[PDB]
């Protein structure tokens, strides 16, 4: 299972970025409606998790409380809008590296709040991925990374919800995704309409009609990236799903830099040796 | 289906000894590295009482002797300081798959022998075979809109429990696949009452059928009972007997 979500999701959400760099840089004016995207994606995802549901999990009933998946959500979307002011307020690359840093706030968390315990290897392990994931990555005054704190809190926090929720109630992946993925879009919704950007966004595409190809295309990526995400989350764990999603990135910026041929610095080589290290001993005892 | 298992039949314990009593799953019952089970008491003539829900957690307010331990397929209930008060027939139960199973049942025996929910249910006493029946529960103390399984459960002559179905607040309802075709459960919430119908019931019908409310924690619990009612199929009627 674990090389077919990897694959899945490894490819789904490179063409996700690919999309989303198509549509944020297109520059037809210039698009600065984020949250009407997002709020897009989050409808697009919950409608493709409820025909999941119908075509393929009809017998199941859930039984996760309604309050549940509303913290998540919030949770989730909380990181989600630290993390992109973040962005606003620090360069681009140490916003990156800092979401690269997921395993370490999920693990905490989850020790802290479900008092889990995990063997000293795991230990190691997720440091050590870390350190050379962080390292690999391009590395070189506050009030910047406090933003980037937060929404690693926010990420441990998300993980610790979803653990809490698939250990006492037996969550189906489709029934977390639709759910978490429709109180995303109500509270998107509401923000949006209060902020106003509907109608902004709403002229910007009547003005640009093709944009709209391109958006929906770019939803279905998300829609399918997600399954095989939240499928992760409930099969494994929260902390496999955030140790997945950085090597994602690890390998696809690997991918990218040999591809361009960059001159690969000492220190990546370093660090693409400690991922592997880490990733070998965790697979080795996993 | 899973089909569980009790080793001992009937367990024959001095007072203050410690006593194990073993249960068997034809089936892993670990849903993501939690063990789906629940142990509940017995006494005669009285609603089962839950004590244990996921193998290893002590319902609250039930005493610190009883204990729980054991995974994969295999699970044991413990209590070291036996007393006379702990005499009862004990079920393990697995909520892993819908249809909700209970153990045979384990017989303990001696040597040298407005503040809570209420539940009543009603019924006919006697029915002839092919006759459609319907069994009302009635709950005073709480409304059955809230946030509450409310469940429909008959045991057989021998204490074989069988979980017959279950409707939520919000309306969904689930049934023993075996019996989906036979029952229909509904609910009326004006009177605060819960309704099973069931189609031509057959003389294997005869049992004692309870209404209970359950909540879902690391599996399905049915911590409330109701006293029970007794049903009894016969092709002749009862009279001066
Ligand atoms: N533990 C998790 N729970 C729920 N969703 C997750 C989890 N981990 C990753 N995801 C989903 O996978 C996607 C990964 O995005 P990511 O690559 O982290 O974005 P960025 O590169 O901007 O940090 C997120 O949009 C998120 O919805």
């Amino acid at each position: 299972r674990l090389p077919l979500c990897f694959l899945g999701v490894f490819v789904c959400y490179f063409y996700y970025g690919i999309l989303q760099a198509k549509i944020t840089r297109g520059k037809y004016e210039t698009f600065t409606f984020a949250l009407t995207l997002v709020f897009i994606q989050c409808v697009i995802n919950a409608v493709f998790a409820k025909i999941l549901i119908q075509f393929f999990d009809t017998a199941r009933v859930d039984h996760t409380r309604s309050w549940l998946y509303a913290a998540c959500s919030i949770s989730y979307l909380g990181a989600m809008v630290s993390s992109n002011s973040a962005l606003q307020f620090v360069n681009y690359p140490t916003q990156v590296l800092g979401k690269s840093c997921k395993p370490i706030p999920v693990m905490l968390l989850g020790v802290t709040l479900l008092k889990k315990k995990y063997p000293l290897a795991k230990y190691l392990c997720v440091l050590l991925i870390v350190a050379g994931v962080a390292l690999f990555m391009y590395k070189p005054v506050g009030y910047g990374e406090l933003l980037l704190l937060l929404s690693l809190t926010l990420d441990g926090l998300t993980g610790v919800s979803q653990d809490h929720m698939r250990a006492h109630y037996q969550t189906g992946s489709n029934h977390m995704m639709l759910n978490i993925n429709l109180w995303s879009t109500l509270l998107l919704g509401m923000g949006i309409l209060f902020t106003g950007e509907l109608w902004e966004f709403l002229s910007f595409a009547e003005r640009y009609p093709a944009i709209i190809y391109n958006i929906l295309l770019f939803g279905l990526t998300s829609a399918l990236g997600q399954s095989f995400i939240f499928m992760t989350v409930v099969y494994f764990g929260p902390l496999t799903c955030s140790i997945i999603t950085t090597t994602r990135k690890f390998f696809t910026i690997l991918a990218s830099v040999i591809l361009f041929a960059n001159p690969i610095s000492p220190m990546q080589w370093v660090g693409t040796v400690l991922v592997f290290l880490g990733l070998g001993l965790d697979a080795k005892f996993g | 289906d899973i089909v569980m298992t009790q080793s001992p039949a009937s367990l024959t314990v001095s007072l203050g000894q410690s006593v194990t009593i073993s249960c068997r799953a034809s089936e892993n019952v670990e849903y993501y590295g939690t063990s789906l089970m629940q142990w509940y008491q017995q006494k005669p003539g009285q609603p089962p009482k839950f004590l244990i829900y996921g193998a290893s957690n002590i319902e609250s307010g039930v005493p610190a002797r009883f204990s729980g331990s054991g995974s994969g397929t295999d699970f044991s209930l413990n209590i070291h300081p036996v007393e006379e008060d702990d005499i009862a027939m004990y079920f393990c139960q697995q909520s892993r798959k819908v249809p909700y199973t209970f153990g045979s049942g384990t017989k303990l025996e001696i040597k040298g022998s407005s503040g809570e929910v209420q539940l009543q249910e009603s019924g006919p006493g006697l029915v002839k075979p092919s006759q459609s029946l319907s069994l009302t529960c009635s709950v005073t103390g709480y409304s059955i809109t809230s946030d509450y399984y409310w469940n429909w459960i008959r045991q057989f002559p021998g204490n074989k429990l069988e979980w017959m179905a279950y409707i939520r607040y919000d309306g969904t309802s689930d049934y023993n696949p075996s019996l989906k075709n036979r029952i229909s459960i509904t609910r009326d919430t004006s009177k605060n009452q819960f309704f099973l119908k069931l189609n031509s019931v057959a003389t294997e019908d005869t049992a004692t059928y309870y209404c209970a409310r359950a909540y879902y924690y690391d599996g399905i619990n049915f911590d409330y009972w109701g006293q029970g009612t007794t049903l009894t199929v016969s092709s002749e009627n009862l009279y001066f007997q």
